[PDB]
């Protein structure tokens, strides 16, 4: 239970500036090495930048030096990275990462951010019913779904029942409508008989506009 | 920068058979040397560091060797659970810099896809435009090929696919098309077919509806 929590991802406007923490919970922060760690999608991993537990020393990648600063604050347990100048090819996600004594490799991993560096706007999706069907059902087994489209950015949540019904499911990535949107699906597959009894709602959720909505999803 | 390379780049065994990876060092890197799992999408685990070494809490199977310029990491249990890319890292001279990731399919026994149909929705009717899903359920192996036809009219406008991730489970994968008109359009047309060819099936299969 030591885990590093980033926050702050997104949408930039291409010319602008946007920071990010990754909040550290299970061990004392204070005397480690921490590190910033990106990727761009259709690539791997570049470092970033690295900062001494010292707070005081700081080491940036040629791509980020002099436009980037890392720094830390101790006494909150919290890592920052105040980007600046942001272009297009800075989108990646970011991750974070914690210095393993003797020292160089990377202990420990949060779970990453998206930050999508784009002059586009937010646009929230839709959410529409993959409603089961005599076509959508097989066997003592039926398919639902929701289909999410349109958005920007390329983050959405969907669970079902609220975190209640967790598999069956599969939820598909995204693709990027010729539109300049994003389009998805959601879909369980679910017990038959239950179609009667039993309710299924799609729960999705887009941060970067906040657009959150249920969809009852019921058959016909 | 010392530049890292790693050797397959993807790799599909089946489940139980031992897996072997590589990464070749520009020059020496000595013992210096962290190897990472990245399954999707989460956070990296280290592995192994000093290339020997495992980290605490890693399972057995996983296991490094290695030095110098050539390193390989191990598992000798290759398992469905390990379906990942792994990233091997330098640390011998700075910058610290990784490898390019062997991305670890688990090879298992053909499965044929449940396919099924979503018509439109009357609602997304309503805004303007129809979207007509063609859903493939858990089939093994991924190559798929999927037409789309309206009143036996062969499509090439204009659907975009989309593949899960190898289930952890039982490694099989989905998939689902997406046949997208205009609402005007979509009246203009009687039968909506999507028709999949996949090397677990006998022969093709297709799903239609009608309106």
């Amino acid at each position: 239970e030591v885990q590093l929590l980033e926050s702050g991802g997104g949408l930039v406007q291409p010319g602008g500036s946007l920071r990010l923490s990754c909040a550290a919970s299970g061990f004392t922060f204070s005397i480690y090495p921490m590190f910033w760690v990106r990727q761009a999608p259709g690539k791997g991993l570049e470092w970033v930048s690295w900062i001494g537990p010292s707070g005081g020393i700081t080491k940036y990648a040629d791509s980020v030096k002099g436009r980037f600063t890392i720094s830390r604050d101790n006494s909150k347990n919290t890592l920052y990275l105040q980007m600046n100048s942001l272009r297009a090819e800075d989108t990646a996600t970011y991750y974070c990462a914690r210095e393993g004594h003797n020292d160089w490799y990377f202990d420990l991993w949060g779970r990453g951010t998206l930050v999508t560096v784009s002059s586009a706007s937010t646009k929230g999706p839709s959410v529409f019913p993959l409603a089961p069907s005599s076509k959508s059902t097989s066997g003592g087994t039926a398919a639902l779904g929701c289909l999410v489209k349109d958005y920007f950015p390329e983050p959405v949540t969907v669970s079902w029942n609220s975190g209640a019904l967790t598999s069956g499911v599969h939820t598909f990535p995204a693709v990027l409508q010729s539109s300049g949107l994003y389009s998805l699906s959601s879909v369980v597959t679910v017990p038959s008989s239950s179609l009667g009894t039993q309710t299924y709602i799609c729960n999705v959720n887009h941060k970067p506009s906040n657009t959150k909505v249920d969809k009852k999803v019921e058959p016909k | 920068d010392i530049q890292m390379t790693q050797s397959p780049g993807t790799l599909s065994l089946s489940p139980g058979e031992r897996a072997t990876l590589s990464c070749r060092a520009s020059q020496s890197v000595s013992s210096y040397l962290a190897w990472y799992q990245q399954k999707p999408g989460q956070a990296p685990r280290l592995l192994i560091y000093d290339a020997s070494n495992r980290a605490t809490g890693i399972p057995a199977r996983f296991s490094g060797s290695g030095s110098g310029t050539e390193f390989t990491l191990t598992i000798s249990s290759l398992q469905s659970e390990d379906f990942a890319v792994y990233y091997c890292q330098q640390y011998d001279k700075w910058p610290l810099t990784f490898g390019g990731g062997t991305k670890v399919e688990i090879k298992r026994t053909v499965a044929a896809p449940s396919v099924f149909i979503f018509p439109p929705s009357d609602e997304q009717l309503k805004s303007g435009t129809a979207s007509v899903v063609c859903l493939l359920n858990n089939f093994y192996p991924r190559e798929a090929k999927v037409q789309w036809k309206v009143d036996n009219a062969l499509q090439s406008g204009n659907s975009q696919e989309s593949v899960t991730e190898q289930d952890s489970k039982d490694s099989t994968y989905s998939l689902s098309s997406t046949l997208t008109l205009s609402k005007a359009d979509y009246e203009k047309h009687k039968v909506y077919a999507c028709e999949v060819t996949h090397q677990g099936l006998s022969s093709p299969v297709t799903k239609s509806f009608n309106r």
